[PDB]
DNA sequence: ACTTGTCGGTGGTCTGCTCTAACGTCACGGCCAACCGATCGGA
């Protein structure tokens, strides 16, 4: 005699599907870390929209910040008639 | 001199076993058990002495369900059960496996037999 | 809060069972609350508390051969409780001690338990 | 920097222009590509001219538990940092900033990697204040410092140092060698202390036998009772409220009845049998 | 040597990731394949990787090589139990085929048989108060162990063993002393002296 | 705890307690007789091993005569 | 596993790395082994008990599953199975590397079997795989004899 | 000796810019911190005090110091 | 359950430990905490229970589980749970007997109550 | 009336991430030291 259970299907990224046996009274995750180390989501057209995750700083978000807008603009406007004048003299 | 008996005796019919290889440890500080090495080996494989190599082998030193039956049976009085087998086949058969080299184990069929029992 | 007194007197009745020696029913029907009717109801609910776990040998024990009622295992709780930092000690002790009569047992009992009270706090 | 910042601002540019824009320029579009590269050979020009102050910097943190190779990675890392915070209207030269992030780039990896249980490093910052007050104290009072002048010298408590210090430890190897030659290592001197006894279990065999002899000289009615409530029957016991339920009747009666049969069985007839085996 | 794989790949994904130049990159690549053939065989290429007190990690070719290795140490030989050692001496009273073994060795070889053979003859009421007559030595023990020896044979090892003739099966004789009595005249196969 | 050691401590009353036996017992094969006892502390201010709370120390002494498969030369 | 009288062969041969990530429950992603505070196995490491197993016997990671009614079935929190803990010792790990590595054993070998299978020196191959030298992998002839 | 004479071989320790140094000299002994039987009964070590002069010389400035360094035990 | 039994087991369960148990044992073996929603409910549930229990008048201390552990459990000190040795019987009678005549407060009745029974539970 | 679950808050500790602007720029601490036979890569 063993406890019933219920047998999901998870599918990564990567066309690779996987079997996890969970409980009858559980609340089967949408998304689950698969065997391979990916995450991959369940089979199911009623999707359980998981939560977003913003990108984290970038190169340029460091630079917005510590410089403005105008220095900028200025500096390409130098570097474009820089340019400008070495090829078309 | 300093060597009296006292100091010598030893004997031991069951006590600790090691970690990774399922074996009797060894020293009379430890309650360990007599090395059987290579050349008794050779000594009982000239006798043709199967049996007995045997036995050593796999339910004294490494078959882990075989030394709790044999105990049992012993004390119960029944006939001593067949060995199974030794885990420190195992641990070579994972130790090898872990330099990407696949080592299986083939039936007369041709198929693959597991080794994860239990 | 109707729940706390229940809970002390329980909590005073199973040191008081442990130690009686074979109370009668009646003595504590009409000791520990004059409702004899509700003891039996108070009985069975301390027959169902216990240690963690709450396997046979680790809940309270009895034994109800007639009206002696024994316990045979406690489940650690021997001792009473301690008279509460004012409260009731307070109260008992002001009591004791502001009587308007004129002595009677003033002298080797009014004051011995005044003192031996006032110690034991 | 300044082609850094040029060819970073025009890849912002194009790429706002790229989605919700307009049709730029044939030449417009050459000269924003030109930028970017152009920035992008300019970052990697400088990350290359300056690989050399990390490896001064990594020298002066060997021994210490990381590699030579790691340490300089790592100095690699803070300055790729380095160069994406350097500001040149300061007028200040590189060689400060840089210095500056790559030191705590090596710390900190340095923290994090050289353990094999990982100590926080908010931790190791504590250890490392430890030891440096231990070091100026042994050096003033001239005898090795007890507890008490640590607590004192570092206003903490007298009993956080003794964790701080038993956290410090690092496991030893089990495969040193012992004995004078090389046929002993530490690993064959360690017991397995979850191994069966291989007699506990034939005796647990007999007790099990034994308390079923024992408990078949009841009725049905209290035999079941116990077997259900002590788990005996296959692997977990129950409650009372569950055994009334599954039985039909009052948790009281249930209780009843193991009292009972309790009492039963501390009879000696029932018990001196089982007074061995425990 | 895991952890090192683990830490110089996870800094590839980094440096990977972030865009760094080409030589960094192959820096890391290098030093990643250096701690993979670390691991597989420490020593093979380039220095050893040591450890404190500069010792040389172990690696899994370490494992399963030379006489200490997995095969020749934990394969072709073992360490049994129902095993015990002890100093030889003469008995020349002693037939060809019968041995001396000392009482508390052979209790100690003889304990799972003793204890079932006091439990059958009622002197303990189960398993365990039987093993405790045995660890307390009890007198009633003896008695029980000479019926459990009779026409069992043990077999007697001295070390190197040369040929056959260094493993022989003896009838145990229980003995007061603790060295086994070993007759005369098989002392040129085991190529023994009482020294 | 197992099931049946559960209804046999309930059975003799022995109350389970979370404590280990770990004491210092004499080695297999070995005896004499007790003749000196060294205790350190650290509430008496010892210097002991850090994470060390308590040190003892017994001496067995032994009188041992000659007998069969000791070396003499 | 049981009857050594029905082992008929013992096959050796070279692993690919589907096999090597077919024998593997999960990927190690961290270089960690144990908690330094509650002596506990962490995630993902090198003592994982969501790949490797349980620790203990019948019991999960966060402690939901202690009984052995609940056999066969996955924490779906800690994502431990609840089975015996002598699984630890049965059940391998994979890392996917970032680069591929080549084994040490066919190259630093005598005769190295590489050299011997892609004509090349011994020194030649120390140069290319350790990131000393640059070969070409292929060359269009047809483009070059035209142009 | 042989602590002189270390000492002796390591006293100039110059810097690359060779504007600062320091040197050792004067090796000295005090009295035992234990006797023997103390220190076998307590588990200690038959130790005693190491001092060495140690004198700082910036060449620069030509600012000299000098204080008396406990080597350890 | 009922509320008398979890108070009366958590009573037993924290006299009976030798250890500071923390809150996350508390509420898998104490019987009555585990019928709880959610991890909220069960927590403002047990921190009511502990007030409940420290205005009693039980000694009910929070601690450290101890030095190489950071968690934080519960313990109830047996030694100042109460005082066993009691005096005479003759005072004891005299002062039952005067305990309460004519008085009508609730609070001074049911204090006066609570200290007759406590007395008889530790000795007539 | 008492309990109880959802809501909301204060204060504290453990853990992880980010930043610091004179100038600073290409590693060491150290043997190895037998002695035989076999064999592949050079010359
Ligand atoms: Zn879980």
């Amino acid at each position: 005699d063993l406890a019933p259970r219920q047998v999901a299907r998870y599918r990564t990224d990567n066309g690779e599907e996987f079997d996890v046996p969970f409980a009858d009274d559980a609340e089967i995750p949408g998304t689950w870390l698969c065997r391979n180390g990916l995450e991959g989501t369940l089979i199911e057209g009623d999707v359980p929209e998981p939560k977003k995750v913003k990108p984290p700083r970038t190169h340029w978000d460091m630079l917005l910040e510590r410089r403005s807008v105008e220095e900028l603009e200025e500096l390409l406007k130098e570097r474009l008639d820089l340019i400008k004048a070495k090829r078309r003299g | 001199l300093h060597h009296l008996v006292d100091d010598k005796i030893h004997a031991r019919s069951t006590g600790p076993y090691s970690m990774i290889t399922q074996q009797p440890l060894g020293g009379k500080a430890q309650f360990g058990g007599q090395r059987f090495g290579e050349m008794e080996c050779w000594a009982m494989q000239a006798y043709g002495a199967a049996y007995t190599l045997q036995e050593l082998l796999t339910i004294k030193s490494d078959d882990t369900v075989g030394r709790v039956k044999v105990y049992e049976a012993i004390v119960k009085g029944e006939n001593i059960p067949e060995p199974g087998i030794p885990e420190s086949f195992k641990v070579l058969l994972k130790e090898l496996q872990s330099l990407c080299l696949n080592v299986e184990v083939l039936s007369s069929d041709g198929a693959a037999i597991e080794m994860r029992d239990g | 809060s109707q729940v706390s007194t229940r809970l002390v007197r329980l909590l005073n009745m199973v040191p008081y069972f442990q130690a009686n020696p074979k109370v009668t029913r009646a003595e504590a029907a009409a000791a520990l609350g004059v409702t004899g009717k509700q003891l039996d109801a108070d009985l069975d609910q301390l027959w169902m508390c216990g240690l963690p776990g709450y396997s046979p040998g680790d809940l309270i024990d009895f034994d109800f051969v007639g009206d002696t009622i024994e316990v045979t295992f406690s489940a650690g709780v021997d001792h009473p409780l301690r008279l509460t930092s004012t409260e009731a000690t307070g109260i008992l002790v002001a009591l004791r001690a502001l009587v308007d009569v004129p002595g009677m047992v003033d002298p080797e009992a009014a004051r011995s338990a005044i003192a031996k009270i006032e110690s034991a706090v | 920097a300044k082609r850094i910042e040029a060819g970073l601002y025009a890849t912002q540019k194009l790429a706002e222009l790229a989605e919700k824009g307009e049709k730029l320029p044939v030449q417009q579009r050459r000269d924003m590509q030109w930028i970017c590269r152009d920035g992008d050979r300019a970052k990697n020009h400088l990350l290359e001219a300056n690989l050399r102050l990390v490896v001064s910097l990594a020298k002066r943190y060997t021994g210490r538990g990381m590699a030579f190779l790691d340490l300089i990675q790592e100095g690699n890392l803070g300055l790729i940092r380095a160069v994406e915070k350097f500001d040149y209207t300061k007028g200040y030269k590189f060689s400060t900033y840089a210095t500056w992030w790559i030191r705590q780039a090596i710390t900190r990896a340095m923290a994090d990697q050289a353990r094999t249980i990982r100590i926080p490093v908010h931790m190791v910052e504590v250890i490392n204040k430890l030891g440096r007050i231990q070091r100026e104290l042994l050096q003033d009072l001239g005898r090795e410092p007890t507890p008490e002048e640590l607590a004192k010298e570092m206003d903490i408590t007298p009993e956080k140092v003794l964790e701080i210090q038993q956290y410090a430890r690092e496991p030893i190897s089990l495969d040193q060698t012992i004995g004078d030659e090389g046929d002993s290592q530490l690993g064959d001197f360690i017991e397995d202390s979850e191994a069966v006894v291989a007699v506990d279990a034939v005796s647990f065999t007999l007790l099990q036998d034994q308390l079923q002899s024992v408990l078949e000289t009841l009725s049905e009615r209290e035999a079941g009772v116990v077997r259900l409530r002590f788990g005996l029957t296959d692997g977990q016991p129950r409650t009372l409220d569950e055994i009334g339920q599954v039985y039909g009747v009052t948790r009281e009666r249930i209780r009843q009845i193991e009292s009972k049969t309790m009492s039963k069985l501390r009879h000696p007839s029932r018990s001196q049998v089982l007074r061995d085996y425990l | 040597l895991y952890r090192r794989v683990i830490n110089r790949n996870n800094r590839l994904k980094r440096l990977i990731d972030l865009g760094a130049p080409e030589i960094i990159v192959n820096n890391e690549k290098r030093m990643l394949q250096e701690s993979v053939d670390a691991l597989f065989d420490n020593g093979r290429r380039g220095r050893p990787v040591t450890g404190p007190g500069n010792r040389p990690l172990k690696s899994l070719s370490d494992l399963l090589k030379g006489k200490q290795g997995r095969f020749r140490q934990n394969l072709l030989g073992k360490r049994v139990d129902y095993s015990g050692r002890s100093v030889i001496v003469v008995g020349p009273q002693l037939k060809l085929h019968q041995c001396g073994l000392p009482k508390l060795m052979a209790l100690e070889l003889f304990k799972p048989f003793v204890m079932k053979r006091l439990v059958d003859l009622n002197h303990a009421q189960n398993i365990k108060s039987a093993k405790r007559m045995v660890e307390r030595q009890r007198p009633q023990v003896w008695d029980v162990l000479e019926e459990v020896i009779a026409e069992h044979p043990v077999l007697l090892n001295r070390a190197p063993t040369l040929h056959r003739l260094g493993i022989q099966a003896f009838e145990p004789q229980l003995v007061e002393g603790k060295a086994i009595q070993l007759h005369p005249l098989v002392c040129e196969a085991f190529n023994a002296d009482f020294d | 705890l197992t099931p049946e050691e559960r209804l046999l401590r309930a059975i003799f009353g022995e109350k389970a307690r979370e404590v280990r036996d770990t004491s210092l017992k004499v080695p297999h094969g070995e005896s004499g007789k007790v003749i000196g006892i060294r205790v350190f502390s650290r509430e008496d201010d010892d210097e002991l091993p850090a994470g060390v709370n308590e040190l003892v120390r017994v001496y067995v002494a032994q009188k041992r005569k000659i007998s069969d498969g000791d070396k003499l030369a | 596993m049981l009857d050594v009288n029905f082992f008929d062969e013992l096959r050796i041969g070279l692993a690919t790395a589907d096999d090597i990530r077919n024998w593997s429950y999960g990927e190690v992603k961290k270089p960690e082994t144990i908690n330094y505070r509650t002596l506990k196995p962490e995630k993902d490491g090198l003592f994982c008990e969501k790949i490797f197993g349980p620790t203990r016997d019948w019991e999960c990671y966060c402690g939901k599953y202690k009984r052995v009614r609940f056999k066969g079935i996955i924490c779906e929190r800690c994502g431990v199975e609840v089975t015996r803990a002598k699984v630890r010792r049965e059940r391998m790990g994979h890392i996917e590397l970032a680069a591929p590595v080549t084994h040490i054993w066919y190259f630093k070998g005598v005769p190295s079997r590489l050299g011997y299978l892609l004509d090349l020196a011994p020194k030649d191959l120390e140069k290319i795989i350790y990131f000393a030298a640059y070969v070409i992998t292929s060359v269009d002839d047809e483009m070059r004899h035209n142009e | 000796g042989g602590l002189e004479e270390v000492l002796a071989e390591l006293s100039p320790i110059e810097d690359f810019s060779g504007s600062m140094s320091l040197s050792f000299s004067d090796p000295r002994f005090d009295e035992v911190k234990a006797s023997v039987d103390e220190c076998k009964d307590k588990d200690m070590t038959y130790a005693a005090p190491l001092f060495v002069t140690a004198e700082f010389i910036n060449n620069n400035t030509g600012e000299i110091k000098s204080q008396t360094v406990f080597m350890g035990d | 359950v009922s509320k008398v039994e979890r108070l009366m087991n958590l009573v037993i369960a924290l006299l009976s430990t030798r250890t500071y148990l923390p809150a996350e044992k508390i509420r898998t073996t104490v019987a009555g905490y585990a019928d709880s929603p959610s991890d909220e409910a069960f927590s403002r549930m047990f921190e009511r229970d502990k007030n409940e229990l420290r205005d009693l008048g039980i000694p009910l201390e929070t601690g450290r589980v101890s030095k190489w552990d950071s968690t934080e459990g519960y313990r109830i000190n047996r030694d100042s749970y109460a005082l066993p040795p009691i005096g005479l019987t003759a005072d004891e009678a005299a002062a039952v007997a005067v305990a309460t005549q004519l008085w009508q407060s609730p609070e001074l009745v049911t204090a006066t109550q609570n200290a007759v029974l406590k007395l008889r539970a530790a000795g007539v």
